C-alpha cells in the first residue's frame, strides 16, 4: 500500500560518520523511557513468514554492515509493542535514541490476517450454493441467483451463519 | 458463542448506537430449582409438594426465592442450606453505555443488568430463562434517573425476581421508558414491576412509563405492580419522593399510561397498583387462583374493567377489593 | 459516526434486501425551539408563558409550527422572526427504491423520508427527538403509488408535525 520504512533494509550508522556500527548492541524496550533499565526493556521475537514467533534473548547484535544479526543470519525482529530503539556501538556511546518505532506491516499474513479482517464468502466465487455454504465460516453473502428443485438440501456443517441475502 | 461464568461481565465504554446480538449467558454450576406447578401448568400450594420436585436444573422451575417461603408456609425449613441463599445468575452487565441494545437475549439462568444507563433497550428477547438477577433490569439507582429504558418486543420465561423491573425510571414529561409487546412468565416477584417505595439507600420509585399490549401469564403475586407507595416510608420523610403530609400512603402522582392490560393464572392478586391521578382503562383479569385486583388506589377511575373467574381457590374473599375511594365505569 | 446536516441526503435506485443500521442524525446548527408545556407535564396555553421558555436546544421542544400560532394566539408576533418557522433538521432520504429497511434510528432534530419508495419500512429506535420535518415520512410524489410500506416497532418523541404519515 502506502506504508514504508524509512530504511529498506534496517542499517545504522554513526551520528556525525556514514561508517556501519560494528559490534553494537541494540536495547528494545518501552516506548518514551530508557530501554537501558531491564524493567522497561521488553524480550524480542524473530517473526517467522511461516506464521511462527519464537523468542530470543532481548539485546540485538549489530554486525559490520550495520544490520540487525541473530544466529548468524539476517532477521526480522518485531515486538508485542510499540517500542523504543537504542542504538549503541562498540564503546557502548549511544550513537541514537528513537522514543517511538511503530509499524502496521502484517507480513508473515497467516496468523495476522485471521485477527485482523472478517471473512463472508460471496456466492459469485462458486458455482453452487452448496460450495458457497460449506466455505462460509462465519458470513454468506448471496448476491446472485440460484436455481433449486423439489428436495434440495444444503448443509451448512453445523456452522453458526450470518447470511445476507441481496 | 456463550459467556459462562457467574457474576457480573462488565462492559464499559460502548459508543452510541452499538449493538450486542446472538448472545447466550450460562452458569457454570447448575443451581437448584423448584416447580411450583402440576404438568397441566397450575400451581403446588402445599410446601412438601413443591419441595418433592426439588432438582438441579436451569429450566422448569425457577430458584428458591424469599418470596416463595412466605408464600408457601414452612417451605424454608424443609429445603436444603445448599438451595437456599443462592446467587448463581450469568449476568451480562452493561455498565454506564448509551445507545447499546440488547438483541436476541436468550440463556439458560441469565440476566442482563444495564446499571447507569439511559437509552437502552432490550429488543426482541427470544426465550431466556432468569435466575436471581432479572433478565431485564435497569438498576438506575447508581447514575442518574432512568430514561429511554424500554423492553420492544420479545418473552421472558422463568426468574426468581422480576422479570421486567424498573429501580430508579422517570421518563419526565416525554413519558419515556416502559414495557410494550411483551410476554413474562413464572416472576418470583411480579412479571412487570413498578418497585414498592424506597429500596436501597435511594430512591427505586418510578414514574412516567407505559404499559401497553402486555401479558404476564402465572405470577406469584401481581403481574402488573404499578404502585410506588404500598409498605414502605409510613414515616414523615419519603426519601426521593414527596413527604407523606404532602400526600398519603398509597398516593402520588405517578402518572404511568395505563392501557390494555392483560393478567392470568395468578396464584395472588392479579393486578395491584396504588398512586393518585391516575387513569386506568382496558384491565382484563381472568382464571386467577387469587383475587383479579386490590386495588390500593385514591381517586383514580377504572374504566372497563373485567374480572371473571378470579378468586376460585379463595385465598381472599372477592373477585375484586378497593380499599380508597375510586370511581369504578363499568365492571 | 454521525450523519451531520441539515435537509436530505437522498440515495436512489436500490435494489432489493438493502439495510442500514445504527444511525444517528445531527443537525450542524441548533435550532431554536418551542416548549408550551410546564415540568408538571401540563400545556401552557399563555402565549407569552411559551415565548419566556424560548431556547436555542436540539431537544426538549420543537422548532415552531403554523398550527400553534392558530393554538395559542398572539405567538406569531412574540416570537422573532429568526426564531420560527424554520428547518434545521437532520433529514435522509431513499428515493424510487425496494427493499429498504431502516433499522434503528436516532438522532437530535432527526427525520426520515422516503420518495417514490415500495416495500420500505422503519424498524425499532433508539428515541429519536423530531425536529421541524417528520420523523418518518412516505411519499411517492415522484414516482408512482407505493404497497408494502408500512411502519413496525420502535418508537419516536417531539416532531412539529406527524411522526408517522
Amino acid at each position: 500500500a502506502n506504508v514504508v520504512v524509512s530504511n529498506p533494509r534496517p542499517i545504522f550508522t554513526e551520528s556525525r560518520s556514514f561508517k556501519a556500527v560494528a559490534n553494537g548492541k541494540i536495547y528494545i524496550g518501552q516506548i518514551d523511557t530508557d530501554p537501558v533499565n531491564p524493567a522497561n526493556q521488553i524480550p524480542v521475537y524473530i517473526e517467522n513468514e511461516d506464521g511462527s514467533h519464537v523468542q530470543i534473548t532481548q539485546p540485538l547484535i549489530i554486525n559490520a554492515a550495520g544490520k540487525i544479526v541473530y544466529n548468524g543470519q539476517l532477521v526480522k525482529i518485531v515486538t508485542v509493542q510499540g517500542h523504543s530503539m537504542a542504538i549503541y556501538d562498540a564503546n557502548g556511546s549511544q550513537v541514537d535514541y528513537i522514543a517511538n518505532v511503530l509499524k502496521y506491516d502484517p507480513d508473515q499474513y497467516s496468523i495476522e490476517a485471521d485477527k485482523k479482517f472478517k471473512y463472508s464468502v460471496k456466492l459469485s466465487d462458486y458455482p453452487t450454493l452448496q460450495d458457497a455454504a460449506s466455505a462460509a465460516v462465519d458470513g454468506l453473502l448471496i448476491d446472485r441467483d440460484y436455481n433449486f428443485y423439489g428436495g434440495e438440501t444444503v448443509d451448512f456443517g453445523g456452522k453458526v451463519l450470518t447470511i445476507e441475502c441481496k | 458463542a456463550k459467556f459462562i461464568g457467574d457474576g457480573n461481565l462488565i462492559f464499559t465504554k460502548l459508543g452510541k448506537g452499538s449493538r450486542i446480538a446472538g448472545v447466550f449467558m450460562e452458569s457454570t454450576t447448575t443451581p437448584w430449582v423448584i416447580k411450583p406447578w402440576t404438568d397441566d401448568n397450575q400451581w403446588l400450594t402445599d410446601a412438601a409438594a413443591v419441595v418433592a420436585t426439588l432438582k438441579q436444573s436451569k429450566t422448569d422451575g425457577y430458584q428458591p426465592t424469599v418470596s416463595d417461603y412466605v408464600k408457601f408456609p414452612g417451605i424454608e425449613t424443609l429445603l436444603p442450606p445448599n438451595a437456599k441463599g443462592q446467587n448463581i445468575t450469568s449476568t451480562l452487565e452493561i455498565r454506564e453505555c448509551i445507545g447499546v441494545e440488547v438483541h436476541r437475549a436468550s440463556g439458560l439462568m441469565a440476566g442482563f443488568l444495564f446499571r447507569g444507563c439511559h437509552f437502552c433497550k432490550m429488543v426482541d428477547a427470544n426465550n431466556p430463562s432468569g435466575g436471581k438477577d432479572g433478565i431485564i433490569t435497569f438498576e438506575n439507582l447508581s447514575g442518574d434517573w432512568g430514561k429511554g429504558n424500554y423492553v420492544i418486543g420479545g418473552r421472558t420465561s422463568y426468574g426468581s425476581v422480576s422479570s421486567a423491573q424498573f429501580l430508579r425510571n422517570n421518563g419526565g414529561f416525554e413519558r419515556d421508558g416502559g414495557v410494550i409487546g411483551f410476554t413474562s412468565y413464572r416472576a418470583g416477584e411480579s412479571g412487570v414491576k413498578t418497585w414498592q417505595g424506597t429500596v436501597g439507600s435511594t430512591t427505586s420509585r418510578n414514574y412516567n412509563l407505559q404499559f401497553r399490549d402486555s401479558v404476564v401469564i402465572y405470577p406469584v403475586w401481581d403481574g402488573f405492580d404499578l404502585g410506588a407507595d404500598t409498605d414502605m416510608n409510613p414515616e414523615l420523610d419519603r426519601p426521593g419522593d414527596y413527604p407523606i403530609t404532602q400526600y398519603p400512603l398509597h398516593q402520588l402522582p405517578l402518572n404511568h399510561l395505563i392501557d390494555n392490560l392483560l393478567v392470568r393464572g395468578a396464584l395472588g392478586v392479579g393486578f395491584g397498583m396504588d398512586g393518585k391521578g391516575m387513569y386506568v382503562s382496558n384491565i382484563t383479569v381472568e382464571d386467577c387462583a387469587g383475587s383479579g385486583a386490590y386495588l390500593l388506589t385514591h381517586e383514580s377511575v377504572f374504566t372497563n374493567i373485567a374480572i371473571i373467574d378470579t378468586n376460585t381457590k379463595d385465598f381472599q374473599a372477592n373477585q375484586i377489593y378497593i380499599s380508597g375511594a375510586c370511581r369504578v365505569n363499568g365492571l
